DNA sequence: GCTTGACAAAAGTGTTAAATTGTGCTATACT
């Protein structure tokens, strides 16, 4: 777009942080120590922030951009271009 | 401070100014700078011999010729426009601004006086003894 | 400023900084400290009241708004660096100097910045309201005069 | 096991107090799009298009649907000759024929730039 | 002279066994070799000492 | 004073409430990244020690609430919790640092937007550009006021993009690949046509520190023997230039808009009195002076 | 002068030195023979000194032994720390990457108290690095070098700060102990708020010691009425609140806090430096603490002079902290000790505790020593300290002047950016000790500097200076090197002054230096010490400028930092005019060979050179031939003897890179023409004879070390091969088998240096890519090409390879198999562009290079080589540059003072046996003695031959040149001469950059700068500022979207271009993307808003 | 031009063994 009016701040609250995130990361796990893959549910977790590769999910079963926008029923991750690991948030739930 | 001031329209044609002094008491003598504080600037109101002479007109460039034609008159002050008295709504206008000094005739109405004024005060800051 | 008026300071400030140029000598044209000065006095202290005690707002802003169809002020000398940081622009401010103090009071306040300012516009890739960016000028159309697409 | 127990550093760290350059900023993204090849292919893209046109509208349309080059998927021999109503030993043969044409200099000589 | 050939060296940077100048001190002196050919062609001299 | 923060909560819809978290954004890991260098060995962001930190107190926290703990423990957790998301977001504003291997402090999310160092500084309000170059300067005495030497090897690559359509547009390469083979290996035919596309194409010359807008000068490009860059000696009062060794950069106006910026704005001869004074900079100075004394 | 070899330099010093320069590297080489404690270094202090020398080993050791628990039941005892020889050599090391170091040893002694058993086991510490003969380290392969560091010396220093708002006088004091907390008056540890008598009553003293020992104090007496403790232990309590705020006291802990303190040795250090300045000045006990209370209090009064109780008396006035006498010198080996004695109380951690936990009678002193942090201590000391520094070795010069450095920097002094500029002045205390002259011209100006020639440091840190002592206006042999403070005490008369024919003062008066430093006359009665000769303040660098007392000490900065920047040449010719310092410094460098012992030369090969001594034995040196320096430079040597020459102990058999004949060898001498010329040389730019090109004087080598690696890929494994997936059968034209270039070859920028490949996964082609493999029939490859490959705008010709391979048993990093390093090298033409510069802070770039046709050439036809602008000299104040110009032509065709009747009247002042000198003859000013102006004059009309017998320059150093495009004289007599001009490490073939597009940041889209990643340049704030000046909107946009941040707009625009299509419009910067995200992240909610539709999404 | 059957390589599936990974536990007394 380009041109844009108005850029406004404000308190964010605990449902704008919910509303943002696109699923709660529970480990602090970055990545496996021998395949180097990332851990679920840690941070860097593809099931949440996003796929690594483009069109490819984590284990792989939907590797072609023929089927976009569909997530896989055993990995849980979302086939899209790896952009999206960029643009996406998680959150904590605090006790 | 100043990044934000441009001119935005030629005339915002109120009569306020400033009075500069030009010269004092000679010969009983050009004011040591008249050429940083007269010479550029545009006449708010006619400059008026000691009679109804009026000598130079409102809204006249003062250049060189007309310094020396005024001092010829014996006029000691002139009211001058500035952006100081300029009452646009945003920005300055060209004739309260005046000449532009790298063009040598009005500034044009895109011009951003406000960072050439912080580079024309900071740039010599390198040479003032601190 | 409180003896001789807003219009007296400005005389006053400009003379003083003309002579510490003048004196490792530097020419200056008075015009560019006078566009320097200009941006001391914009504002005014709010007395009384929409408005609260204390407060610097801007000289336009304060006269539309004192009006309300059917609140005194004082002219206030302030330096560049805390004028600057009064700035309308909230980003603007933030980029400038002491981002966590301007960003925490923008959030509370719930600013809303207009991406007027030419920094802010510098900062999302926007151009610049001001020369060739200006509206009346790329918004010029251009097309050949009808006596010379006949010459072709 | 000794490779195991590395570990990793700071990106946010100061590679040398002498200039105050942080490690993570001289990292290059591998994955990054180059402008040149971008359009090299997008004219790749092209030039196949074109010497396809050359073969015949079933001799191309099996390259096609072989290679997956319109939707992007690959398809197997027994496949491609159930549209066209074939057994997949005759897609099998127009393949190798299409091929030898597509080896033939006239057609090869423009895409040989393109190897790599 | 243009161009030289030496046994030993591959290239300019190295040493030759028993001699004392370094092949890069030996070319220039070599440089200040005056000769004249009186033949069109690039024509090789050659030189051998032990 | 107390007012001021009072007054501001009613009149936005903002809730007081947001001043205290239940839950913590998670920054998107491309921004935070974990990626190994040229050998195996692993860098990573701070943050995610930091989010890790977060993450172990917070499950701790659970632990205990669950199995039931004395408020001892239990308040120990919830204060340790609090102190792990003060250094994630701003990381020393209160108490000690937390550090890293040699006693270093780790990087908060506002160190990332603080200093010189930060987005808007570093990345914002500057960066690093394409199209650019730079190399010492030598005396252009020979040169109209206008004009400036580029080497022709920075020229080449400056104008590779142009350069490879000319001479695929010439029968000189079939393809854009031979194109750029043909110039990256600098084959005798390209300097011909380096001419052409730099004809009447100028480019920005600056020096730094930029002081006044005069720092920057647009110029047209002269194919110049050597790899240095032949300045105009008119224009060293405005640059400030001693050719004691100094260097400058070029940038090369792409759009059409760009290119007639620097025809006219920033031409070399278009600039000549100083906008602060109005006095002449390019006036001859230092060897013209006693030339013509 | 006195060195075997040394070559004939005449000189103009009218004095003679009576102290040979002391080796300019004993400074690094003496501090770490006191850490090892060496037997060199043990008969140096048992002559004369101490008769218990103690090895800086040995000293940290005491303080260990013996280690005891709270228990005290067992104890562990260590002595005796060992040697063995070095494990591998220097040149060994510096190939296999390595750290040049020697094993170390010690005696574990473990005592049980209960059991009186004894387990003496010999314990292993580590390697120990050791230092070169050159004073440097070899660590993991890099030659480093240890820089000293300046630090204020423990002790009690006073000063007095006016305050405002009483405007009255006001007296502080401050105690710097070597390590605990820090005391001011009370205000201890940063806690304010504190009566200096309430801590007196901490003691437990009673308020009549207080009237009694305060005596005439007003205030003393008055704050003990105003202060409302009431007790000794009381007082310990309102000390102890403030200072352990948050805990509960007890009478056991509130009466141990004090003593534990500063009391108590563990916690508070007793520094030799600080237990000897306040010993003398007035470990801790009362008697210091109550000795400075009485020393503030007569301050404040005005009183010179204090006595106490059983004290000696010595002067109540301030101290200053920049005096050398209270600044004092961290040498290499205290700064290597102190990094030892944090390793070891590391240590002493896990000995204590592990005694607890293990098994009592089953440890041992192998068992409870662990050796990770003693080792980590110097591992990570050598490796990423501030002063142990990357050798600069550009030149030999350089390299010396590294070592000798003086920083103020690092880890236990002032920072780089907090100092006032205070520290930075010179201060009168440097003569002699540190050059003032010689010092950075950037942010780190009076922080850096070298130590003096003759200067020489203390046992205790403390900078020396060499006098001789004067008694009865008679000057005597005896010399005496004295320590800032004991300076002050006396009178220094001046270096010269006339002399008596067998030592007596002659003139009237006499110069002298007082403690003001103030400078006055007596008749030479009262004169007690005399400089032991000029140039003492100067330091090795500064002493080498010709004529430095006539340049202002400005342009002598710049002069000195840039001779360290030289790069040395292939021919290295000496100076035509220098100084002194040339041939001494070369030796003292280390980057020539000298020979050790008297004898005769047996062989001389390029290779190496043997020497056959009258002792029989045989020595022998093998010569650096083309070894990649530092920083890129050739460290070729070359020898300067024949077969059967004989030689003596000390003499010089071959050369260094920038040295010849023994003496330092920067630049070239070069024939200089001072006339302004046709506007090509203006604003310092230079004009060079192409002669300089043809004839290689100014050309220079360099070489660069290129290195790759094959490693264990969690894929497979990295195989460096010749095959690669796709390329030429040509590319690989000058690959041999294993895939690396062949020795010798020629490499262009972008060619194959060593091939290599690594594993691929799941490669998924392109249906574009896959229909060409068929097609043509070439199988896609399981592996992509990772190959090592020449950087941009880098050429030259291969000289060695290197290669380590896992299979070949070699050591390797685990995960490494195969390691491959390439040397490529280059001649260098002098370009225009390249930085020169002569000894006098004169600099220049290359303007243009003439053809020896057209250009300033004498009557003789022979070209000037440079032509120099007239305008730059006058107002820069350095004219030696003009002298040396004058002077140079002098040694450059001789000659020969008139023998008519006499000696003329201008040679009356002790020029000797220079009234004749032949053709090219080398000559030499030292700085402070060197030629007069009288002098000059006389001898510029001088011996005339160029072959005929006419003059080519007059009495006043012009002569009239012929132009060579015109072919016509010029109107006027232009100065001609010739000068000693340096060629400088800038160079243009490394600073040309230029970029169309390139690698990308990661997290930020923008290129990244650096010609490493072939960046492009920075368009910062100010230059956003100008461009928005110009009000060129456009133009700004552009740089800020399509040309760095715009992921999607940079792609396009290369497209429009290639295309000639319209560049498109720009995007939205990546960068303001991030912002936004990390906006969010610190729970800001920012939306970007339209106009009236509401919200936006960045996507 | 196209199809049929024999056939082997390649690709999936299911079934198992080996390995990898998570968790519980250790009782002189030690605060
Ligand atoms: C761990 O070592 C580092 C610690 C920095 O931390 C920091 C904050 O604490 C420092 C200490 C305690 C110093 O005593 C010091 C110094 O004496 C010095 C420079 C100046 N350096 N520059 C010279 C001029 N050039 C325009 C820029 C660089 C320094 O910056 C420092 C310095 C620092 O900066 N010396 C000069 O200025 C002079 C009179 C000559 C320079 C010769 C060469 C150039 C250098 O010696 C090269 C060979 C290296 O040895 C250094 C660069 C080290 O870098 C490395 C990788 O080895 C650096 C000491
Ligand atoms: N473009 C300017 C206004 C243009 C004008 O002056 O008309 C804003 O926005
Ligand atoms: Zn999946
Ligand atoms: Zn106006």
């Amino acid at each position: 777009v380009n041109f844009f009016d108005e850029l406004r701040i404000g308190l964010a609250t605990a449902d704008d942080i919910r509303n943002w995130s696109y699923g709660e990361v529970k480990k602090p796990e970055t990545i496996n120590y021998r395949t180097l893959k990332p851990e679920k549910d840690g941070l860097f977790c593809e099931k949440i922030f996003g796929p690594t590769r483009d069109w490819e999910c984590y284990c792989g079963k939907y590797k072609r951009v023929r089927f976009k926008g569909i997530i896989c029923e055993r990995c849980g991750v979302e086939v899209t271009r790896a952009k999206v690991r960029r643009e996406r948030m998680g959150h904590i739930e605090l006790a | 401070v100043s990044q934000d001031v441009i001119v935005r329209e030629h005339d915002c044609e109120t009569e306020r100014g400033i009075n500069v002094t030009l010269a004092e008491r000679g010969p009983d003598i050009r004011d040591a700078h008249v050429e940083t504080s007269a010479f550029a600037r545009t006449l708010a109101t006619d400059a008026v011999d000691a009679n109804g002479n009026v000598i130079i007109e409102r809204g006249h460039d003062l250049g060189d010729p007309a310094i020396d034609a005024l001092l010829a008159a014996g006029i000691t002050t002139v009211k001058v426009r500035s952006v100081l008295t300029c009452t646009s709504a945003t920005g300055v206008c060209a004739m309260c601004y005046g000449r532009s000094m790298a063009t040598g005739k009005l500034v044009d109405i895109g011009e951003a006086v406000g960072i050439v004024a912080a580079q024309s005060i900071g740039e010599p800051g390198t040479q003032l003894t601190m | 400023l409180r003896v001789q008026g807003p219009r007296e300071v400005q005389i006053h400030l400009v003379k003083e900084v003309q002579e510490v140029y003048r004196a490792q000598g530097v020419s200056i044209h008075d015009k560019h400290i006078e566009v320097i000065v200009r941006q001391m006095l914009r504002r005014v202290t709010i007395i009384d009241s929409e408005f609260l005690p204390g407060s610097l707002t801007e000289r336009a802003e304060f006269e539309a708004e004192n009006r309300r169809v059917v609140a005194a002020g004082r002219p206030v000398l302030m330096g560049i660096t805390k004028a600057s940081l009064a700035t309308d622009s909230w980003l603007s401010a933030a980029s400038f100097q002491e981002t966590t103090r301007v960003l925490t009071d923008a959030a509370i306040n719930c600013r809303s910045d207009k991406l007027n300012g030419l920094k802010e516009n510098v900062i999302i890739g926007k151009l610049i309201p001001a020369g060739t960016g200006i509206s009346r000028y790329r918004n010029i159309q251009v097309q050949p005069t009808e006596e010379a697409r006949a010459a072709a | 096991i000794q490779q195991y127990a590395r570990e990793p550093i700071s990106l946010d760290q100061t590679i040398g107090d002498e200039g105050d350059s942080q490690l993570g900023d001289f990292i290059e993204d591998s994955e990054a799009v180059v402008a040149v090849d971008a359009v090299s292919f997008t004219l790749l893209q092209d030039q196949l298009q074109s010497v396809l046109e050359t073969l015949s509208e079933r001799e191309a349309g099996v390259v096609r649907l072989r290679f997956g080059l319109t939707d992007g998927q690959p398809r197997t021999l027994d496949e491609i000759g159930q549209v066209y109503g074939v057994t997949r030993e005759r897609i099998r043969q127009i393949e190798s024929k299409t091929m030898s044409k597509l080896r033939h200099p006239s057609r090869s000589q423009v895409l040989r730039d393109y190897l790599d | 002279v243009t161009s030289i050939r030496i046994d030993g060296v591959l290239h300019e940077f190295t040493t030759v066994p028993g001699v004392k100048e370094d092949v890069t001190d030996i070319i220039l002196n070599l440089k200040g070799l005056v000769v004249s050919s009186d033949d069109d062609e690039p024509v090789t001299m050659y030189l051998r000492k032990q | 004073k107390r007012l001021k923060v009072v007054a501001a909560f009613q009149q936005s819809g903002n809730s007081p409430m947001g001043m205290v978290l239940d839950a913590v954004p998670v920054i998107p890991p491309e921004l935070r990244p974990m990626v190994q260098l040229d050998g195996g060995r692993f860098a990573t962001s701070d943050l995610n020690d930091l989010y890790r930190r977060v993450i172990n107190r917070n499950n701790r926290l659970k632990r205990l609430i669950d199995l039931g703990a004395p408020e001892i423990i239990v308040n120990n957790e919830k204060r340790m919790l609090q102190e792990s998301v003060d250094a994630l977001f701003d990381n020393g504003r209160r108490g000690r640092p937390v550090t890293g291997p040699g006693n270093r402090p780790l990087k908060s999310l506002s160190d990332l937007l603080k200093g010189k160092q930060g987005r808007f500084r570093q990345n914002l309000l500057g960066k690093r550009v394409d199209y650019s170059g730079r190399s010492v300067i030598v005396v252009g005495p020979q040169l109209k006021l206008h004009q400036c030497g580029l080497p022709k090897l920075m020229a080449l690559e400056l104008f590779k993009p142009f350069v490879m359509k000319r001479l695929v547009d010439l029968n000189h390469a079939q393809n854009i690949k031979s194109a750029k083979r043909m110039v990256e290996r600098q084959r005798p035919q390209v300097w011909d046509v380096l001419e052409e596309v730099i004809a009447e194409h100028p480019v920005l010359l600056n020096r730094a520190p930029t002081l006044h807008r005069l720092g920057i000068q647009a110029f047209e490009p002269q194919l110049v023997e050597g790899k240095a860059i032949q300045l105009h000696p008119l224009v060293c009062e405005a640059f400030n230039a001693d050719f004691d060794g100094d260097q400058m950069a070029v940038h090369l106006p792409l759009s059409a808009e760009a290119q007639a910026e620097a025809r006219i704005l920033m031409l070399s001869s278009n600039n000549i009195l100083s906008p602060a004074s109005g006095k002449p900079l390019a006036m001859p100075r230092l060897d013209m002076v006693t030339g013509l004394y | 002068n006195s060195v075997p070899g040394a070559p004939n330099r005449v000189s103009f010093a009218k004095l003679r030195e009576p102290l040979e320069v002391p080796g300019l590297l004993d400074v690094q080489t003496d501090s770490f023979e006191w850490l090892v404690g060496s037997d060199r270094w043990r008969q140096a202090a048992i002559d004369r000194g101490e008769e218990n020398p103690v090895g800086g080993l040995e000293e940290v050791l005491a303080e260990l032994s013996p280690i005891e628990d709270f228990s005290g039941s067992m104890s562990l005892s260590f002595s005796d720390p060992r040697f063995d020889e070095v494990k591998a050599s220097v040149d060994e090391c510096k190939d296999k990457d390595m750290t040049y170091a020697a094993p170390l040893f010690v005696t574990a002694e473990f005592i049980n108290n209960n059991t009186g058993e004894i387990k003496s086991q010999t314990v292993f510490m580590g390697d120990f690095p050791m230092m070169t003969e050159k004073g440097t380290f070899i660590i993991n392969g890099t030659e480093r070098v240890v820089v000293s560091q300046l630090v204020r010396s423990p002790g009690v220093y006073f000063d007095e700060t006016i305050d405002k708002s009483t405007e009255k006088t006001l007296h502080s004091v401050k105690v710097i102990p070597g390590r605990g907390a820090w005391l001011e008056f009370v205000r201890i540890d940063r806690k304010r708020r504190q009566p200096v008598t309430v801590l007196l009553k901490a003691l437990g003293w009673t308020n009549e010691q207080i009237v009694e020992r305060f005596g005439f104090s007003e205030i003393m007496m008055g704050t003990l009425e105003k202060d409302t403790t009431s007790g000794t232990d009381e007082a310990l309590l309102d000390i102890y609140r403030k200072l352990r705020p948050g805990e509960p006291p007890t009478k056991e802990s509130a009466q141990t806090l004090l003593e534990n303190l500063f009391f108590k040795e563990k916690r508070y250090d007793l520094a030799r430096v600080g237990r000897y300045k306040v010993n003398k000045k007035l470990t801790l006990t009362e008697e210091d603490v109550v000795a400075t209370i009485e020393y503030l209090v007569r301050l404040h009064e005005g009183q010179t002079s204090m006595t106490v109780p059983g004290g000696v008396e010595v002067p109540v006035e301030v101290d200053d902290i920049d005096h050398f006498g209270n600044r004092r010198l961290r040498t290499v080996g205290e700064l290597i000790q102190n990094q030892i004695r944090v390793g070891l109380s590391r240590m002493e951690r896990v000995v204590r505790e592990r005694m607890t936990t293990q098994d009592v009678e089953a440890i041992t002193p192998q068992t409870l020593i662990n050796i990770r942090p003693v080792v980590a201590a110097i591992k990570e000391f050598f490796g990423t300290s501030q002063l142990s520094q990357f050798m600069d070795q550009n030149n030999p010069l350089s390299g010396l002047t590294h070592k000798r450095r003086l920083s103020a920097l690092g880890p236990g002094g002032l920072s780089r950016e907090r100092a006032g500029l205070e520290v930075r002045d010179v201060h009168p205390s440097h003569y002699g000790r540190m050059c003032p002259i010689e010092t950075p011209e950037g942010p780190n100006i009076g922080l850096i500097g070298s130590l003096s020639v003759y200067a020489r440091v203390n046992p205790f840190g403390f900078i020396e200076t060499p006098y001789r002592k004067v008694e009865n206006g008679v000057v005597t042999d005896q010399i005496d090197y004295l320590t800032a403070d004991e300076e002050d005490r006396h009178v220094v008369a001046q270096a010269n002054s006339p002399t008596d024919e067998n030592g007596r003062f002659t003139e009237d008066r006499v110069m002298v230096r007082k403690k003001g430093g103030e400078v006055e006359f007596v008749s030479a009665d009262q004169v007690d010490y005399m400089d032991v000769s000029p140039r003492q303040m100067v330091s090795v660098a500064t002493a080498m400028i010709p004529f430095l007392e006539h340049d202002d000490a400005n342009r002598a900065l710049m002069g000195a930092n840039m001779q360290r920047q030289a790069v040395p040449l292939v021919r290295s010719e000496a100076p035509l005019v220098g100084t002194g310092m040339e041939l001494r410094a070369a030796i003292d460098a280390g980057d020539v060979v000298v020979a050790d012992k008297t004898g005769v030369i047996e062989e001389v090969s390029a290779d190496y050179i043997t020497v056959m001594a009258d002792d029989g034995t045989r020595q022998s040196y093998r010569l650096r031939k083309f070894a990649r320096s530092n920083h890129g430079t050739c460290a070729n040597q070359r020898p300067i003897v024949d077969a059967g020459q004989r030689v003596e102990a000390g003499q010089v058999i071959a050369d260094g890179p920038c040295t010849q004949n023994g003496e330092m060898a920067l630049g070239k001498n070069l024939l200089v023409a001072i006339m302004p010329w046709e506007g090509h040389n203006y604003e310092d730019a230079i004009i060079l004879s192409n002669r300089l090109v043809e004839e290689d004087v100014l050309t220079s080598i360099h070489i660069e070390e290129h290195e790759i690696d094959a490693r264990d890929t969690k894929l497979g494994a990295e195989e460096i091969t010749r095959d690669i997936p796709n390329v030429s059968d040509e590319v690989l034209a000058d690959l041999d088998e294993r895939g690396i270039v062949r020795i010798g070859a020629e490499v262009r920028d972008g060619d194959i240096l060593v091939g290599k490949v690594t594993p691929k996964g799941e490669t998924e082609l392109t249906p574009e890519e896959r229909l060409l493999r068929a097609i043509f029939g070439e199988k896609a490859r399981e592996v992509r090409d990772t190959s090592l490959k020449v950087p941009h705008g880098e050429s030259g010709k291969v000289i060695g390879i290197r290669v380590f391979s896992r299979e070949d048993d070699d050591e390797l990093p685990a995960g490494v198999n195969e390691l491959v390093r390439v040397y490529v090298a280059q001649k260098r033409k002098i370009s225009d562009g390249d930085k020169l510069a002569g000894r006098h802070g004169n600099k220049g770039v290359i303007g243009k290079i003439l053809p020896v046709e057209d250009m300033p050439f004498l009557p003789d036809g022979t070209p000037v080589d440079i032509i120099l602008n007239t305008h730059g000299v006058p107002r820069r104040m350095n004219i030696g540059q003009i002298l040396e110009t004058h002077l140079g032509w002098v040694a450059k065709a001789g000659w020969n003072i008139d023998v008519a009747a006499g000696v003329p009247d201008w040679a009356s002042k002790l020029p000797e046996e220079l009234y004749s000198a032949p053709a090219d003859s080398t000559v030499a000013t030292p700085v402070f003695d060197g030629a007069q102006e009288g002098e000059l004059a006389g001898l510029l009309g001088s011996t005339l031959p160029n072959r005929d017998g006419e003059v080519m320059v007059d009495a006043d150093g012009k002569s009239t040149l012929f132009d060579g495009r015109s072919g016509e004289p010029f109107p006027y007599p232009v100065t001609v001469g010739y000068m000693y001009i340096l060629k400088l490490h800038h160079l243009v073939d490394d600073k040309i950059h230029a970029r169309s597009t390139g690698p990308y940041s990661m997290i930020t889209q923008q290129p990244l700068g650096g010609k490493a990643q072939f960046g492009g340049q920075r368009f910062g704030e100010m230059e956003c500022w100008a461009m928005q000046a110009y009000g060129a909107a456009y133009t700004l946009q552009e740089l800020l979207t399509i040309k760095s941040d715009d992921t999607v707009g940079r792609v396009k625009v290369y497209e429009a271009i290639v295309k000639g299509e319209n560049i498109p419009e720009p995007g939205i910067p990546e960068s303001f993307k991030v912002l936004l995200k990390e906006l969010q992240s610190l729970c800001l909610n920012v939306e970007v808003l339209s106009s009236d539709g509401a919200a936006i999404e960045m996507r």
